[PDB]
């Protein structure tokens, strides 16, 4: 290897919500390597799915790749002189949705660094902010309280205690989709039941989709 | 274009070796290099094998690649097996034009010890019932493993309606949680003197009951 | 007669 | 002049370049034949990879386009060659 | 900016070549490691060689060396990196 | 001799 | 100022 | 502006 | 191949007689290919041996290679402007003699075509133009006369016969090197005896080495 | 620096297959290719195989080449053997600084026929006698095999001073020529009442004699 573990670094942005026949554009600023020499890929991984290529593109740019379902909709470009490589996604579909990876190749298909990953979300469905509920403590020294953050879209929520002063006992629970399209998810956390009346319990809630923060005070 | 097959399971107890096929269709094995990464639940795949056989300085040597041409398969075996490399598995090769991942292993590390679930449920909130509107929250943690049954019931009569029930998850502490919600109306909730929200884990049943106000 | 020249050159011309 | 092109395991094509604004003229950039690289037995092996080289150069331009009295010096990029590289290092 | 001199079967190392009275002023040049290139083994095989790929460039000099008022513009001969050629062409 | 009127880039 | 060029780039000119 | 005395060479 | 048989081109010239302690510069002009991206070689015969390894180069010339009898005292070189390779001998000694070869190497090592070769000659003797004899015809049908070419240094002499006109029947003898250091080589020719009084037969040598041209009479 | 070993003489009659060995001493053989060459009397070296199983456009399938490893040795094979390919072959490969040619093979075609030499003497010419030297000129060709013997007599007696033969050589017909010579002061010569020139060939001798005026 001629990089030591860690100094590769890929960092994607420019996910979000579209409406089918949509277009967006997903971008991979790279750092820690000589960016002009290394060929670069596009790989996606839909929700509870395996990992799918999606496109290619030699160090030069000269030479460009793509998976038969996204040829002649999607676009691999690269700007050398910013080390930042692209996707501009065309005529966008259900079957695009994804989480969408940026990958740093030894030669074509030799796949050695990965991104953090981008969430994309091709849905006819608007951004809808959550109702946040407090879930009130009631009937052993230890009091379970929580939030329900319900009727959400897309993913994701992001659920804190206190502006992070709490996060022990703290179980942020994975989300249902509902029937309508929605999500939904709950956030519980367990303190000591002497505490009540002393201290306040806030549930920040974070949808950046949406660009929604809510804060729910939990009483007994 | 090709594909690459990979089971779909593959277990065994600490200590002990486990092995990993890739077999690919189109073309010949020995002519493209052949990848392993692993993949931890919400987080990016990391390398564990590139070019058949190299190791990313930070893999252990327990993890070690081959290829067999008499049979066009790739092959990734994990000796000394401990309990951290429970995760899924994808082989990936490349023709000229394409680049093609394995559909993935799921890798279970047998011996495990069972767990009880740990149930609490939510009845409505006063600010949910004044937006007309009612939810029941079931929460189910640190059981394994990870196949829970729920069965909701109005004061002893069962209830299919209205009823949104997440798959298993792995937590932190390598044990599983779920959630499952009853939609109600204000309506039916008042009306009933109780609800109960009863999850099945290896034959034995574990209940929680609330009630309206 | 107009030319541009780059501001690297015209550095090393002092 | 040079046949190196034609003699590489990383062999390449010259594809002429031609703008009469800009002096040279024409420069002629190598595009890589293959993805991969000729082995030792004359086959093309993706266990590599055949790369350009590439070049920062001067040029001349007639600086805005067909114009008489003004000119611009400036560093263009151009492919050289290709060379063979493999994944691993040693 | 670039490690393929790093990633090359016909490897090279880069040469300062520094000249105050000329424009560019430093010119790496490509000079070979090995004489032959590095097989699928990681060994160096003489069933072929390393070559240095040369381009003409323009390059400003002084003309006379540290004179002010004149200068000259000249072509040069430059190595850019090395390929792999082979003896027999397939 | 002919008139230079030369301006830099960036 | 005196600036020597290539016969070649004097032909380009004209 | 600078006097530009230009010439050729072979 | 890259070329066709006949296409490639090799002539050196510079040869000579020099004395032990001598320099010499050969010089070989190449035609019909890619000069710039050959290696060259130099190769050696000593007359009634085998051949021996001399010198190399590298397409442009940035690495040179000599034989351990060589190394320090000659130098290979090259003008690809000029499409010639060139070898400059230092302190030349008397195992230096030989028929030099020009050659084009596919990599280096791998010799593909080869030059007329040039002569080399480290001596201390002086170099003499030959003494031309008649060998005047006598006792068929069927008359032989012939030229005694005498005492010439260095090698090589060339005979012919009535400028060229006659050139069936002359045998052109290979030489002798006495125990002086001087050869001597004789030209005979069959000619009809009935001709002898009618035809006026004339051998001419040329010896280049002296610069020395001799035409004689070969009367019966 | 190493160097090639190949036989100095090699023989087989026509249609019939012969092979040529050249071993390296210090490297592997394999490890560089090997070239083989054909040497004309007087002419440069052409070009029989490169890269040790390659042939040059216009050479005969009847040549090729072949390497051995465990022997350290390359091989020069000729099928169908014709009377044209009598010649010197030479093994020539190189390491990462030198370049090596064997020592060289000659090839000869057995069932050459045998060829009586044709023997011309001449006396020394007046202009010779004249500069005050004298030499007799005894021209041999026309033989086969070229394995000559040359014995000078003055009337009777022997003669093993002043006597300078050449080595026999190939001609354009395949046969052998040769030339001995006997420098005299012109006191021996005008002396003598005769000189002579013998030449033996395979057993048989031919002479051939000459007289002062």
């Amino acid at each position: 290897n001629l990089y030591f573990q860690g100094e590769v670094q890929l960092l994607e942005s420019g996910g979000g919500l579209v409406q089918p026949g949509g277009s967006l554009r997903l971008s991979c600023a790279a750092s820690g390597f000589t960016f002009s020499s290394y060929a670069m890929s596009w790989v996606r991984q839909a929700p509870g799915k395996g990992l799918e290529w999606v496109s290619a593109i030699s160090g030069s740019g000269g030479s460009t790749y793509y998976a038969d379902s996204v040829k002649g909709r999607f676009t691999i470009s690269r700007d050398n002189s910013k080390n930042t490589l692209y996707l501009q996604m065309n005529s966008l579909r259900a079957e695009d949705t994804a989480v969408y990876y940026c990958a740093r190749d030894l030669i074509h298909g030799v796949t050695r660094n990965w991104g953090q990953g981008t969430l994309v979300t091709v849905s006819s469905a608007s951004t809808k902010g959550p109702s946040v509920f407090p879930l009130a403590p009631s009937s052993g020294g230890t009091a379970a309280l929580g939030c329900l953050v319900k009727d959400y879209f897309p993913q994701p929520v992001t659920v804190s205690w206190n502006s992070g002063a709490l996060t022990s006992g703290v179980h942020t629970f994975p989300a249902v989709l509902q029937s309508s399209g929605l999500y939904s998810l709950s956030s519980v956390v367990t303190v000591p039941s002497s505490s009540l009346g002393t201290q306040t319990y806030i549930c920040n809630v974070n949808h950046k989709p949406s660009n929604t923060k809510v804060d729910k005070k939990v009483e007994p | 274009n090709f594909m690459l097959t990979q089971p779909h399971s593959v277990s065994e107890s600490p200590g002990k070796t486990v092995t990993i096929s890739c077999t690919r269709s189109s073309g010949s094995l020995a002519n493209y290099y052949v990848q392993w990464y692993q993949q931890r639940p919400g987080s990016s795949p990391t390398i564990v094998i590139f070019a058949n056989n190299q190791r990313p300085s930070g893999v252990p040597d327990r993890f070690s690649g081959s290829i067999d041409s008499s049979s066009n398969s790739a092959s990734l075996t994990i000796s000394g097996l401990k309990t951290e490399d429970e995760a899924d598995y994808y082989c990936q090769t490349y023709d000229p034009y394409s680049v093609v991942f394995g559909g993935g292993t799921k890798l279970t590390v047998l011996g495990q010890p069972k767990a009880a679930p740990s149930v609490t449920l939510f009845p409505p909130s006063s600010e949910e019932l004044q937006a007309n509107k009612a939810t029941l929250v079931c929460l189910i943690s640190d059981f394994y493993p990870g196949a829970v049954t729920v069965a909701w019931k109005a004061d002893s009569s069962p209830v299919k309606a209205g009823v949104e029930t997440t798959t298993p998850s792995k937590q932190s502490n390598n044990k599983y949680a779920a959630s499952s919600y009853l939609s109600l109306t204000p309506e039916q909730w008042k009306s009933h003197r109780s609800y109960s929200c009863q999850v099945t884990h290896e034959g034995s049943t574990v209940e929680k009951t609330v009630a309206p106000t | 007669i107009h030319v541009t020249i780059p501001a690297d050159l015209w550095d090393w011309i002092n | 002049s040079s046949d190196y092109y034609d003699r590489s395991t990383s062999p390449w094509n010259l594809h002429r370049n031609e703008d009469p604004e800009r002096y040279p003229s024409v420069i002629w950039e190598a595009k890589c034949r293959h993805l991969g690289c000729i082995n030792a037995d004359g086959n093309v092996d993706y266990h590599m990879n055949s790369v350009p080289i590439q070049q920062e150069i001067l040029v001349l331009r007639r600086e805005p386009p067909h114009s008489p009295n003004s000119f611009r010096l400036e560093k263009i990029l151009v492919s050289v060659g290709c060379t063979c590289v493999t994944p691993i290092v040693h």
